[PDB]
């Protein structure tokens, strides 16, 4: 047999090549001989000396590298459930390395119902070692294999759906990395709880990644994460305006952070971080209806967003730009639709027919419609049913908003009917609100077929 | 709709049988299984076949301004080297590669056509070790990727030459390839290692104006070895004895692709690589698809899962 400096330098032999060849034309292919010149030289062909056992369970160990040196694994899966065989027979350590690769050699196999079979066996021996039965104390090295096969069952459990389970266990792996860059893991666990809806420990790993930066730790891609952390500090506020709507200093918060996000979004470029730009800041503009002239304020406010948005953007135009830009359109439609709300509001509740007054909403009128006809021109005249929520937009806009001589009406609203008509025998699928639109087109065609015959002589 | 057109090279235990060029009859070991594409190209096809047909149509209807995605892939030993590049430089008409005929069909198109102007934008690019290398300057290397407000997403260091005629793309294309030569006597040791990309992209005048852009590329990619390839339906697997940092780095991402929801925005920060792509796939051009293949006798399940890779492309 094998005595003690024989054995030791076989180890650094082995750990040497095997732990130097990675470093860095068929040098793994010579590494692979060398390793398998190790496994000749083993010798194939209490108790007993348990010596003998922690080393045929860590040259198994070897062997196992080996095949997943060569991913040629099926005779060293083998042998490597024989090995865990004639250990299960029978421990302090033996056990979780065999389990590590017992889970690697499961995880090779490929097959999901198995791997994952072998895996809750392999929480139950988790726990059975967590049951508490040298580099510090033997627990340096245990540690680091405890974030080994705490990030395998992470990956087991990403391999099915296991949504609260992964993401609570990779809870448990970045709190246990946190015992003794993951700001994006913190990032991930509170966009979790985005697609979510409890939001308390969301803000508890938003004050967790808060203080890992502020304390960072120092004897780099952070720009875009901590943008990212701007993103989910108004996704949380964007969370509390839905559960308020479908309190100031809430506002005041969501206002001091988007003015620190703009700095931090307007220092890292970018090209589209800038759609991210007004995407959250046309969200905020537009969920926050509260009040009246401050109303008025914020939406002058994103108005001027969007003013500074344009005259580069009118320059840059990809075909992505009108994917994008079409969104945007929209959103600046709605935006449009509620400040036609607005205007009739402030038309009640004021004396419109000030010609100031009235010459700036023809305005945001005629701007509304030049919009709308750009939304025209992304559909090439010469993923649809918010089409189909614009045509209800620029019907209603055929309809209601005009205050000029009563000429351009009927012919309005003939095109809209046409539309309509297009629609119908080009989907023949349900709308979402286009019946109003079909009732309000019937109702509009006789009242304008009929009226303008008695007013317009 | 997707237009996938698939070369295969000729493997001389292949364990495939075709019916027509369609469709391929693949013996497997549990059970044969047939699969069925749009084109997939075989033994007996030439060079010239599939570049008449396939890349004459595609190259044709890319003129009109759309960019059809041309494009070389593979594994090791795919096949690509051959076809496109050539084995070595050593003028033989049918040894060198696809690359100079497109050069030669382009430019008979260019002043057929021709009635600034029409112009050429040419590009070789090289990616090892996640970082950018331009053949060349030796200088030209960590060249970082920006997409432009023009639409045209490029390399910040990198820049591009004019060229004429075919005559002077086969002298710059020689040389690239010769610094490939050069290269593989350097720090690029493999070409399944690095993601060298050569992308021509075209302009059009219409008469004097507005632009028209095609984009043919040649990637050589990863090959067949088991480290990368960002998303896989087969594993998704980190697989590796590392530091769980990196392996936990990893392992985030692919939980954010958990954390997407029941709209997909199509990700930019996972790899540089895939951007100088999503420009591609999911463009606003026509989904013309010319890629190279090979399957494999060796790792059979490997190229069972290019193969169902062919089906993901097909949906
Ligand atoms: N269509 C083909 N006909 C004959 N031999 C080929 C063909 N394609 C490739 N080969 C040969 O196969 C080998 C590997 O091809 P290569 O293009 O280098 O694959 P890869 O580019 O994926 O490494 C080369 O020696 C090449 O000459
Ligand atoms: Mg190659």
């Amino acid at each position: 047999n094998v005595p003690w400096a024989e054995v030791c330098e076989k180890f650094q032999a082995a750990l040497a090549l095997s732990r130097v060849e990675l470093h860095k034309y068929k040098s793994k292919y010579s590494a692979r001989a060398l390793l398998e010149e190790v496994k000749a030289l083993l010798g194939p062909a209490e108790g007993p000396v348990a010596q003998r056992a922690v080393r045929l369970a860590v040259i198994e160990f070897h062997l196992g590298v080996n095949h997943i040196d060569t991913e040629e694994l099926s005779a060293g899966e083998e042998h490597l459930v024989k090995c865990l065989r004639l250990l299960r027979r029978y421990c302090i350590s033996l056990c979780i390395q065999a389990q590590n690769n017992l889970g690697i050699l499961w995880s090779e196999r490929e097959e999901i119902e198995t791997a994952q079979a072998y895996l809750e066996s392999s929480e139950a021996l988790y726990n059975q070692y967590m049951k508490e039965v040298t580099e510090q104390e033997r627990s340096k090295r245990f540690e680091k294999v405890y974030t080994h096969n705490l990030y395998y069952l992470a990956q087991v459990y990403q391999h099915l759906e296991m949504f609260e389970k992964a993401a609570h266990y990779c809870h448990s792996t970045l709190k246990r990395q946190l015992e003794h860059e993951w700001a994006i893991n913190a990032a991930t666990l509170s966009q979790f709880y985005i697609n979510k809806l409890c939001f308390m420990e969301a803000r508890h790993c938003l004050s967790a990644a808060n203080v890992i930066f502020g304390q960072t730790g120092k004897i780099h891609q952070r720009k875009g994460e901590i943008a990212r952390c701007w993103i989910k500090y108004c996704l949380t506020l964007m969370q509390n305006a839905q559960l308020s709507m479908q309190a100031r200093e809430l506002f005041l918060l969501g206002q001091h952070y988007v003015f620190e996000a703009k700095e931090f979004f307007q220092i890292d470029g970018y090209v589209t971080d800038h759609i991210e730009v007004v995407q959250d800041h046309s969200a905020l503009f537009k969920v926050l209806a509260f009040f009246e002239t401050d109303m008025e304020r914020r939406c002058k406010m994103h108005k001027r967003r969007i003013a500074m948005l344009e005259p580069l953007t009118v320059d840059l135009n990809p075909q992505y730009y009108l994917l994008v830009n079409r969104q945007i359109q929209f959103e600046i439609a709605h935006a449009y639709y509620d400040m036609m709300d607005l205007k009739v509001a402030i038309a009640d509740r004021l004396r419109d027919p000030d010609s100031h007054i009235v010459k700036k909403i023809n305005n945001l009128n005629k701007s509304a419609l030049k919009y709308y006809q750009l939304f025209l021109d992304s559909l090439r005249d010469p993923v649809l049913r918010p089409a189909m929520l614009a045509k209800f937009r620029v019907a209603r806009l055929y309809g209601k908003i005009i205050t000029a001589d009563p000429k351009k009406e009927l012919e309005n609203l003939a095109t809209s009917l046409e539309h309509y008509k297009f629609i119908v025998d080009y989907c023949e699928k349900h709308p979402e609100a286009a019946q109003e639109i079909e009732v309000e087109l019937e109702l509009s065609k006789e009242m304008v077929s009929l009226l303008p015959t008695k007013m317009e002589r | 709709a997707i237009k996938v057109f698939v070369r295969i090279r000729p493997p001389a235990n292949l364990s495939l049988s075709v019916l027509s060029s369609t469709s391929l009859r693949l013996h497997s070991n549990p059970e044969p299984k047939t699969f069925t594409f749009d084109h997939v190209a075989d033994v007996d096809t030439t060079q010239e076949s599939v570049f008449a047909t396939v890349a004459k149509s595609i190259v044709e209807s890319c003129m009109s301004g759309y960019n059809g995605t041309i494009f070389a892939y593979g594994q090791t030993g795919s096949g690509k080297t051959f076809t496109m590049m050539g084995p070595s430089e050593s003028f033989s008409h049918n040894l060198r590669g696809v690359i100079p005929r497109s050069f030669e069909y382009l430019f008979s198109l260019i002043d057929r056509e021709k009635e600034k102007s029409f112009l050429s934008k040419c590009s070789f690019i090289e990616i090892y070790n996640e970082q950018i290398y331009d053949l060349l300057d030796s200088a030209s290397a960590g060249l970082y990727l920006r997409e432009h407000i023009k639409k045209g997403v490029f390399v910040v260091g990198a820049v591009e030459q004019v060229v004429t005629s075919a005559a002077e793309a086969y002298q710059v294309l020689s040389g690239g390839w010769r610094n490939r030569r050069v290269a593989s006597t350097s720090m690029n040791r493999e070409s399944s290692r690095s993601h060298a990309v050569f992308t021509i992209t075209i302009e059009s005048m219409e008469k004097c104006v507005n632009i028209r852009t095609s984009l043919l590329n040649l990637v050589d990619l990863a090959g067949s070895e088991r480290q990368k390839d960002t998303h896989a339906e087969g594993m998704r697997l980190k697989e590796a004895g590392n530091i769980n940092r990196s392996l936990s780095t990893l392992g985030q991402v692919i939980t954010a692709l958990v954390d997407v929801g029941n709209q997909r925005h199509v990700s930019y920060r996972d790899s540089k690589l895939t951007f100088l792509l999503r420009d591609s796939l999911g463009g606003n051009a026509k989904t013309a698809i010319i890629a190279n293949v090979h399957p494999g006798s060796r790792s059979f399940g490997e190229t069972l899962s290019t193969l169902n890779f062919a089906q993901r492309a097909k949906l």
